[PDB]
Formats: C-alpha cells, structure tokens, sequence
C-alpha cells in the first residue's frame, strides 16, 4: 500500500497488455518495439509513432494506425486479429490497429 | 450448551461426502453413530 | 495600478490557512495567471472548463431563471472551489484549491 | 460474467496447471486425463489444444479457460430443476400421472405417507396439476 | 429506527424543500415531494454531475476520490452526497 | 471552433463541425462523443471512419486524400478520418 | 473589466475560505479508535457431564 505517485512509479515498470488479439510472436515483437519507442523518446511522442508504424508499414502491413498518449478516448473499426492496447510505464498508453 | 450445542451441530452435519460409491455407504455408517450418540445425551 | 490590486488579492486569498493554490481561467480554457507549474495548470483548465459548463447547463435546464455563482467539489485531500461570474465581455471562473489539514 | 464462477475457474485452473507454469502444457493436461482414467493418443490432444489455443502458444491460459467455460455454459437457473421435477417429464402437457408419484413413494421406502397433498394441491379441481399450480405446490 | 428519524429531522429545517435518494442507474426511491413531475428531473440530471466530478477529482492523482459536492445557485443549494451504491440529494435555499 | 490541420472539402468541413459541436453539447462523457462523431457521419457519407477524442494524445496515421480532420474545441481534441 | 471581475470573485471566495476554516464540517469523531473497554466477567460452562 504505497502512499504517493512516486512509489507507484517505482513499482510500475511492467508493460501490461490491456486487451489484445494478436499471435504470440506478433505480440512479443509488437510489444517490445513499442517499449523501445517509448523509452527512446519520452518527450516528443509524434516521432515515436513515426517509428512504430513505419516499421510496421514496411514489414507487416500496408495500412497501420498508432495512437500514443496520456489521456484520451477512441472508437475505431479494425479488422480482427490485429489490435494492441497496452499500458507502458504505468502512465502512457498506446492503441494500435490496422 | 448440552441441549443446543448438540442440536445445532446435529443439524450441521453432512452425511454424504466427496461402484466406488460403496465407500459412501461405509462413510454413512460412521456419522450415523454420531447422531445416535449425540441424541442420547440430549435424551 | 490595479495590477497591484489583483496580485494583492492573490496574497489576500493565499495568506489564508491551507490554501494550496489559486488560478484564473477564462471561457476558452486557457489559464491566465497561475500559481502551479504548467501541466497541472493545463489539466485543471481543461477539466474545470468542461465540468463547469456542464454544471451551469444543468442548473439552467433545471430552472429557467436561476443561475449559479458558486461551485464546490470535495476530495479526501483538497476541497476545490470554483466561482464563475457568467457574463458577456468577461466570464472568469476562478478556481481555488485548499484544505484545512496543513500547517 | 458472475463472481463465484471466477472463484471456481481460478480453483480449476489451479488444479490443471499444477506445477505453476502459468500455462496449460500438454503433460499436465494428460496428467488430469490419466487421473480421470483416459490415456488417448498424442495427435488428438494436439487437435484439442489447437482448437482451444487461440494465441498460438501451444499452451492455454486463464482467458482461454474462461472462454471455453463461457461458451459451453451459457450457450447451453430455477426454471430447469423445478420444471423437470415431474412436469418436465411431460413437456408442456399439464397432466401428471398419479402412478409416477405412487412409484416415487414406492421406491424410497418411506415409512408413513398419505397422498392427500395431491388431493389438496388440486387447483383446477380435476385430479391433476398444471405447471403454474405445480410451482404453487413447490 | 435511525434512518427515517434523520429524514424527518432534516426535512423540517428552515430552508429545506426536498430530499431525494436515487440508485445507481436511476429509480428515485424515497423522495419527499407532494408531486412527482420534478423528482425525475433531479434523478436523471444530477448523478451525471456527480460522476463527472469524480472524474475531475480522480484524474489528477488516482489515490484520490470524491465524497460530496455542492452547487449553490441563486435560489438553491443542491448538495449531493455521491458514493458507490447511490446518489443522494438535499435541496435547500439558505 | 478551432481547426489545426485538415485536407478535405470545406462544404463537409461544416458538416464535421456541426456534427461534433452538438455531440459535445449533448453528451456528458467522452467515449460516447467519439461514438457519435463516427456513427452519425458514417450514416451520412461513407462506410469507414475513425475518430479520437481526448487531451494530450500522439498519433501517426495514414491520411486519406480528402478525409482527414483535426479539430480543437475548448481544450478538448477531436480527430477523424477514413 | 477583467480586473473588476477578479477582485469581485476574490472577495466572494475569501468569504468562502473563511467559511471552511471556521469549523470543519466534514470530520467524523472517532473515525478509528480501536481500544475498547468491555465486559470480562468469568464464565463457567459445563460442556458435558461424563456419566
């Protein structure tokens, strides 16, 4: 029972997947590339999404769609087996759909 | 106690427990004596 | 100059017990004077702007000729106080944050 | 969907993945089947897991566990047990044979019984019980 | 016999015009009004404000919650005690 | 209303703004806002849209030639596209 | 006009802040007091008489 934001940030380093319809190798590759994006540029998040979907653009699919953020809402139409929603760093969260 | 620690535990038992179900038969021997025993003291 | 008067009002309010913060935000959700850092500022400005326009629309809908000059939400930590003055050429819902636990 | 089904689901998931891997591997599953007596092939269990494994893991987990319990349970509360008590052996006809009740009281060897119950639960006042008045009995 | 005695005390002070209890989704149970053309008004307008305010408070630092709320209009003081089971309303002009 | 970036016909930019503003006026939560803004425009013009509502979000997305709109109202942000 | 509004609101809120410091309304007495003084006289129970 920690007693501030800061001890929460001390514990919260895990990257829990909130909900996901992805293959296990799909999941591990996408999960690790997103954590490397978030650790690479905490300040400017635009070019995190640059890197995430352009890697997924050349490799996995011609269409892709990345949303990183702090507080937001969304409703998308997505073709099944290709959706990733994860919580990174105990605060920042990323939606990702094709 | 002697007239209502019995009669609120006699009504707390569970006869059948969790083919081989003959063990249940054997099991239902044992607790039978239980209720009989308890009843005698209340009588 | 009246700028000394309004800054003096900030020390009038802020000299009270427990008063953590004072901030002024206009109808377009942008803070003007602060007392906090910049991001707690902008998240207060956005949140309180949306919340108070919903609350005023609630009271006006509930009764036609009654408006609000007051708003007070509670925490277990700090009792945010919102005041609005809905008018034309000015509508400045100032918002205080305070609590009587400290000091 | 409910809250105690999560309790039983957690207990049964504990029973299956008994070593503590966090994933149902084939060997613990066969251990569970062999405790129940079954020792099938090593190609049918593959197909069974492959239908239950959605993630490609070759190992099923708690989300997949409750997915299969969810589909099998809610696809197929008090309607069925009181229904199939005696009238559900009649399937929306409302006429229960007295001979069924005489047989029930015959087999369970009960010491003293008079069947005045069916005489005094008679709400159509004919000599049988429809289903709504059957629940009124219960 | 403690809840209703507090209702009877609180509804007989110098400014109170109505006490309302409403459930999670709705169903205003145990109002106090001689007609019910404006109870439903409160019951479907106010808990939107109560949970919207819980959003405003809790968003800042998630150890935090909301407990009460007051809206003082010109002629009314709408005090709402929101919590997990229900929403409760007391209306009073000072 | 405030628009920061868009490349689409203005005659339905007016459609976008009048669709979003009455939505923001009516509802009192921000999931149903992104619900309605897609839903009603979806039954208006095209089969496919995507719409984001919030504050301080980052995104990269492939544009559409005449379907890409980035609103701004009252420190509450909206994006929608095809 | 902005200045006049701000000082008007400062006056009103100043009254309110005093109102909250005056007496604290939101404070339950004995929120958490564990120490309880109770009844502890000797109890004699005959569980069974062995006869």
């Amino acid at each position: 029972q920690f007693e501030d934001m800061e001890a929460f940030l001390r514990v919260a380093k895990y990257t829990l997947v909130k909900f996901t319809d992805m293959h296990v190798e799909m999941k591990e590759e996408a999960m690790d590339i997103c954590i490397t994006a978030v650790e690479k540029y905490p300040n400017d998040a635009e070019k995190c999404t640059q890197m995430i979907k352009d890697q997924m653009d050349k490799k996995f699919g011609a269409p892709w769609h990345v949303v990183v953020g702090k507080g937001f809402s969304y409703e998308i139409t997505y073709e099944v087996r290709n959706l990733l929603y994860i919580y990174v760093g105990g605060r920042t969260a990323v939606l990702l759909w094709k | 106690n002697r007239v209502d620690s019995n009669l609120g535990a006699i009504s707390s038992t569970l006869l059948v427990e969790l083919e081989g179900f003959v063990e249940q038969n054997r099991f239902q021997k044992k607790q039978a004596e239980l209720l009989a025993i308890r009843n005698e003291e209340v009588r | 100059v009246d700028i000394a008067a309004v800054d003096e009002t900030f020390k009038r309010l802020q000299s009270h017990k427990g008063v953590l913060g004072i901030i002024v935000i206009n109808a377009e959700g942008i803070a003007i004077r602060t007392t906090f850092d910049n991001d707690l500022t902008v998240q207060y400005a956005a949140l309180v702007s949306h919340f108070t326009v919903k609350a005023r629309s609630a009271v006006r809908k509930l009764d036609g000729d009654n408006d609000l000059k007051f708003l007070r939400i509670r925490s277990k930590k700090h009792e945010i106080m919102i005041a609005p003055e809905f008018e034309r050429s000015h509508e400045y819902y100032l918002v205080v944050v305070q609590d009587p636990s400290r000091e | 969907l409910t809250d105690e089904e999560m309790d039983m689901c957690r207990k049964a998931f504990a029973m299956f993945d008994k070593d503590g891997s966090g994933t149902i591997d084939t060997k613990e599953l066969r251990t569970a089947l062999s405790a129940l007596g079954q020792n099938p092939t090593e190609e049918d269990m593959f197909v069974m897991i492959s239908q239950v494994d959605q993630d490609g893991s070759r190992c099923i987990e708690f989300k997949e566990f409750v997915r299969v319990i969810q589909i099998n349970k809610q696809m197929s509360a008090d309607t069925l047990d009181a229904f199939v008590a005696l009238g559900g052996n009649l399937d929306k006809t409302g006429r229960i044979l007295v001979d069924k009740l005489r047989s029930i009281c015959e087999e369970f060897e009960l010491t003293v019984n008079v069947d005045r119950l069916v005489k005094d639960a008679d709400r159509d006042l004919n000599g049988f019980l429809s289903y709504d008045e059957f629940r009124a009995l219960l | 016999s403690d809840i209703e005695s507090t209702l009877t005390r609180i509804q007989g002070h110098k400014g109170v015009i109505g006490v309302i209890i409403v459930n999670n989704q709705g169903v205003p149970l145990r109002s106090t009004f001689e007609h019910d053309a404006m109870t439903k008004q409160y019951a479907d307008l106010v808990p939107g404000l109560a949970d919207l305010a819980r959003n405003l408070v809790r968003d800042l630092d998630p150890q935090n919650d909301l407990e009460f709320l007051r809206i003082r209009s010109h002629k009314h003081e709408i005090m709402v005690a929101a919590k997990d089971d229900f929403v409760l309303l007391v209306i009073q002009d000072p | 209303a405030v628009i920061k970036n868009a490349d689409m016909s203005e005659e339905m930019q007016a459609d976008a703004v009048d669709c979003a503003t009455q939505a923001l006026e009516k509802y009192n939560i921000e999931k149903d806002i992104a619900a309605y803004i897609k839903k009603e425009f979806d039954r208006k013009h095209n089969p496919t849209w995507h719409c984001i509502v919030g504050r301080n979000f980052g995104s990269y997305v492939t544009h559409e030639t005449k379907h890409f709109i980035y609103f701004y109202l009252g420190q509450v942000a909206i994006l929608l596209f095809k | 006009d902005y200045i006049r509004t701000v000082v008007q609101l400062g006056s009103s809120v100043e009254d309110l802040i005093k109102q909250n410091n005056a007496v604290d309304i939101y404070q339950e007495y004995f929120t958490n007091v564990t120490m309880d003084h109770t009844s502890e006289a000797p109890h004699v129970k005959t569980v069974t008489v062995f006869k």
